[PDB]
RNA sequence: CGCAAGACGGACCAGAGCGAAAGCAUUUGCCAAGAAUGUUUUCAUUAAUCAAGAACGAAAGUCGGAGGUUCGAAGACGAUCAGAUACCGUCGUAGUUCCGACCAUAAACGAUGCCGACCGGCGAUGCGGCGGCGUUAUUCCCAUGACCCGCCGGGCAGCUUCCGGGAAACCAAAGUCUUUGGGUUCCGGGGGGAGUAUGGUUGCAAAGCUGAAACUUAAAGGAAUUGACGGAAGGGCACCACC
């Protein structure tokens, strides 16, 4: 896992995808381009309970079980990709999305530029759930 | 019982009497 | 088939090349030319069916 | 059973030299094992780069594609493969009580490169105006709109790939827009809010390694 | 306003009321003594012209036709008529 | 993150579930600028010293 | 009776309008009747904007905020606590509170 | 990263427009249409409303052909529960999409026929017109746009009020009504039975239109008021409440 990059204090980006939806939180650091991957963990992977897979608490130890082998694979700095569940659904980030980027930043891993990459329709697809809508 | 399927129970009951008409016709 | 865009509508198509027109030649019938491979040589054609 | 990044090489990603900063970041690729080799898997990788951090001090907000066109050799030679907006700056234009104008133009430059251009055009609001709608009548805003289409067709087909983007750094095509329709119904906030590049011509590497030079 | 004098209007009155609405029925078009600096007389166009005006001995075109009171070519003196 | 102590300038008012934590405005003895508000447990009063284990958190102002 | 002046919505001289689906329900609302709320938000709420200004590249980096228009239906306007039932007299009154 | 498909046309998008209503929102081209305004044009009562007769008419549904990305009656399953053959979850048939014929119904609602007159104000907006300092772009001036102050006509609305009306809620119309008459079409006569039976007629069908009676019953019902109650939103208070 050796790079040929100066180590003073020079930062090595790389763009991370965070697909937090209302059931859970991914955090996805990549390559600038992001066609290479380097590691993705969840707050699925880290809790084995299905009620705080979308938790603050679960999107926290992902985020730092990022930072981890981040840190350990060259990477200094991190652009951030927010992502919602997008298109027909929700186009609001979860409840692990704030806790998730801190928990990164509180590592000590450099935070480049943020922007939503939502896949908002410019014109959608019929949503799921009736006329009548979900009742409960 | 709604008037939509009070409606409705007429329109199946209509629906038998034309069924049992045609039994002597 | 080589020398046409994907998505076009062929008929009295060769399954193989020589053999003078072996596919979708019944009446109203058409395959689709699906995709190509420059390198091997090949291409899927959806068959009158709807098997590729 | 084994580590994939003990053969994960760090390699610089050049941008083209009509823009001003160098190094863009570092990007793993796996090593020649087999057939493959690692510049056939590095020969079309989008990096989508910020305009500040491309080029020195100016606007954060316009994003430009960049296609890694061919490897040589701890560098990836990039190429502009579009134009792109920050959605927290398109989003923050499209705001109530005015006219959204938006135009589209399929143009091909002397080197065969055909772009999609996409302007958008927000009708102002005047200093002294009470009236909170500041709308624009169905044909002026389709006398802006074709206004819109013979601009990028005279910035676009009238000269070269290279230098459309040093028209692109700058609003070049997004200040022209502006002003020749402030007599027609006056807006602000014009860019052109997207490029989408659709056909490049038979690639010859000379012509990559001019713009890298 | 109670007692009005809708026997004897005032004329700003009559300018607020519309040419049907008027106490006497009366339009706000006019003719008018139009020449132009090219040639020497005079001729009478119509103020809600809405046609083309050739001018006498096929010289050119004076007045274009617009929504309402139709537009004179730029230098074109109007005089309004008295009756 | 060292332990600093902070002197209480005003007490915003009571906060929490059952009103217990009086949501306090803390002067910090080091810098007289830089004064936080946080949420301070048990009977409190103005100009007494709380211990901050850290100078970073900050209470949510109602 | 007709308990509102307007249909509780904002078509007078339409006929028809085209419905939107709900945030919270998939419900098929029309736009005009439709609750909306156009939700301008930066991407932390008060306690992380410290700390990811800290360990940011860019020297004073003012973040992304974060643009969506939500379309409440009434159900689920009234349920989530968006609209409230007013008095018969303060129903009226079409002055967003500030 | 490319690709192929069939939908859909966000944000802009409004108590904004158009259309007879249903309905109608990506760019451009094309083809007819239409109101409003303007008019010192033209015909000179040609008009209003209309039994019978007809055109159009959301969605669903029917027939055939094509298409089937999403969604999704029926249906398969997993939950929830005493049970759920329901809500909730994952799938999925008809359908949802288009082409040509059918159907003619919706809380098709403004629950308010259409044509006309008259009777308050107020600030906006939409379309045309008219006129008025100045600001602004085409700069190299005019005329146009953008605003800015008004006016007229027409339209969708809004506020206001002892216009008056009404059972009131409300309504510049739902007013001009015992001081009872502008014109005209449809239409209702306590609640049910019943939009049923029957006969015709329409349709491939589902069903539409027309449509009673025997009997049954002393009320059903409208608007408002006070209370009680709420698995509505608040605002309190109490060691028979918590902390």
């Amino acid at each position: 896992s050796l790079g040929p990059q100066v180590a003073e204090g020079e930062n090595v980006f790389g763009v991370c995808h965070i697909f937090a939806s209302f059931n859970d939180t991914f955090v996805h650091v990549t390559d600038l381009s992001g066609k290479e991957t380097i590691c993705r963990v969840t707050g699925g992977m880290k809790v084995k309970a299905d009620r705080d897979e979308s938790s603050p608490y679960a999107a926290m130890l992902a985020a730092q079980d990022v930072a981890q082998r981040c840190k350990e694979l060259g990477i200094t700095a991190l652009h951030i990709k927010l992502r919602a569940t997008g298109g027909n659904r929700t186009k609001t980030p979860g409840p692990g999305a704030q806790s998730a980027l801190r928990a990164l930043a509180r590592s000590g891993m450099k935070i480049g530029r943020i922007e939503d990459v939502t896949p908002i329709p410019s014109d959608s697809t019929r949503r799921k759930g009736g006329r009548r809508g979900r009742r409960l | 019982m709604r008037a939509k399927w009070r409606k409705k129970r007429m329109r199946r009951l209509k629906r038998k009497r034309r069924k049992m008409r045609q039994r002597s016709k | 088939v080589g020398t046409m865009p994907e998505g076009t509508i062929v008929c009295c198509l060769e399954e193989k090349p020589g053999d003078r027109g072996k596919l979708a030649r019944a009446s109203g019938n058409y395959a689709t030319v699906i995709s190509h491979n420059p390198e091997t040589k090949k291409t899927r054609v959806k068959l009158p069916s709807g098997s590729k | 059973v084994v580590d994939p990044f003990s053969k994960k090489d760090w390699y610089d990603v050049k941008a083209p030299a009509m823009f001003n900063i160098r190094n863009i970041g570092k990007t793993l690729v796996t090593r020649t094992q087999g057939t493959k080799i690692a510049s056939d898997g590095l020969k079309g990788r989008v990096f989508e780069v910020s305009l500040a951090d491309l080029q020195n001090d100016e606007v954060a907000f316009r994003k430009f594609k960049l296609i890694t066109e061919d490897v040589q050799g701890k560098n990836c030679l990039t190429n502009f493969h579009g134009m792109d907006l920050t959605r927290d700056k398109m989003c923050s234009m499209v705001k109530k009580w005015q006219t959204m104008i938006e135009a589209h133009v399929d143009v091909k430059t002397t080197d065969g490169y055909l772009l999609r251009l996409f302007c958008v055009g927000f009708t102002k609001k005047r200093n002294n105006q009470i009236r909170k709608t500041s709308y624009a009548q169905h044909q002026q805003v389709r006398q802006i709109r074709k206004k819109m289409m013979e601009i990028m067709t005279r910035e676009v087909q009238t000269n070269d790939l290279k230098e459309v983007v040093n028209k692109l750094i700058p609003d070049s095509i997004g200040k022209d827009i502006e002003k020749a329709c402030q007599s027609i119904y006056p807006l602000h906030d014009v860019f052109v809010r997207k490029v989408k590049m659709l056909k490049k011509p038979k690639f010859e590497l000379g012509k990559l390694m001019e713009l890298h030079g | 306003p109670l007692a009005k004098d809708l026997l004897h209007p005032s004329p700003e009155e009559e300018k607020r009321k519309h040419k049907k609405k008027r106490l006497v029925q009366s339009p706000n078009s006019y003719f008018m003594d139009v020449k132009c600096p090219g040639c020497y007389k005079i001729t009478t166009v119509f103020s809600h012209a809405q046609t083309v005006v050739l001018c006498v001995g096929c010289s050119t075109v004076l007045c274009q036709p617009t929504g309402g009171k139709a537009r004179l070519t730029e230098g074109c003196s109007f005089r309004r008529k008295q009756h | 993150q060292p332990i600093k102590l902070a002197r209480v300038t005003k007490v915003l008012g009571r906060t929490g579930s059952q009103g217990q934590c009086t949501q306090v405005r803390v002067e910090f003895m080091d810098d007289t600028s830089r004064s936080i508000i946080r949420n301070v447990k048990g009977p409190v009063r103005e100009g007494d010293v709380l211990t901050l284990l850290e100078s970073e958190r900050e209470a949510r102002r109602l | 009776t007709k308990k509102r002046r307007n249909n509780g919505r904002a078509k007078k001289g339409r006929g028809h309008v085209q419905p939107i689906r709900c945030t919270n329900c998939a419900c098929c609302v029309p736009k005009d009747k439709a609750i909306k709320k156009f939700v301008i938000r930066n991407i932390v709420e008060a306690a992380a904007v410290r700390d990811i200004s800290e360990v940011s590249v860019f020297d004073a980096y003012v973040l992304p905020k974060l643009y969506v228009k939500l379309h409440y239906c009434v159900s689920c306007a009234i349920h989530s606590k968006v609209v409230r039932n007013r008095s018969r007299e303060a129903r009226k009154d079409r002055t967003p509170p500030p």
